[PDB]
């Protein structure tokens, strides 16, 4: 949480990026979201949530893998579709 | 010593594969099994089944010449 909420401000430094911020979040959400709302949404995460959240959308889910370069020894879709799980929970 | 890393090398070589959770574990499987099981017994028949062919008749004609062989001959116990 405090490395998004530096991530966040530190983000929006300089006329370019806040103006960067502006485009997108009128194209996106229709509307420009205020940093107070931000941290009310950053500070409303816990752990019990994030876990949920991550459980939702890592756990036992089928990923897609991209290899450039020597990746003979990068595994095949079977070990990688194994590893996102674990037999212990 | 021998293991992934260091089998081979290969250049400019593309792979595309999907999950077995996206696709059909019997993706048509009757309709393109049976030409290929039989393109694939026409291209090895004639080098496999002539040989046990003659040991059918080998085995055969084995038996039946000990069945005659234990047959009595009636050109015994003519002459007298
Ligand atoms: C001249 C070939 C003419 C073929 C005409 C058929 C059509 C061909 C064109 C259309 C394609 C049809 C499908 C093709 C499938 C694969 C190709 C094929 O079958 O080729 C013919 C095959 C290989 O030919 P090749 O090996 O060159 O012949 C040498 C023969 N010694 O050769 C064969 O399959 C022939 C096998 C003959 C085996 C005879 C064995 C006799 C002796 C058996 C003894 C067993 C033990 C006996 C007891 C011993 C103790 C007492």
């Amino acid at each position: 949480k405090n490395i998004l909420r530096n991530a966040l401000v530190s983000h929006l430094d300089g006329t370019t990026p806040v103006c960067e911020d502006i485009g997108r979040s009128l194209l996106t959400y229709g509307r420009r979201i205020p940093l107070a709302e931000w941290e009310s949404r950053i500070q409303e995460v816990d752990a019990q949530m994030l876990r949920d959240i991550c459980s939702k959308y890592f756990y036992d889910q089928c990923p897609a893998v991209a290899g450039y370069g020597p990746i003979e020894q990068l595994p095949d879709y079977n070990r990688i579709r194994s590893g996102m799980f674990w037999l212990r929970f | 010593g021998r293991e992934f890393g260091n089998l081979a090398r290969i250049r400019h070589v593309i792979s595309y594969s999907l999950s077995p959770f996206e696709q059909r574990a019997f993706p048509s499987y009757f309709s393109k099994g049976i030409p290929n099981v039989l393109r694939r017994t026409r291209e090895r028949i004639l080098r496999v089944a002539p040989p046990f062919v003659v040991v059918y008749l080998i085995y055969t004609w084995g038996n039946q010449e000990f069945e005659q062989s234990k047959r009595k001959n009636p050109a015994m116990y003519e002459n007298d």
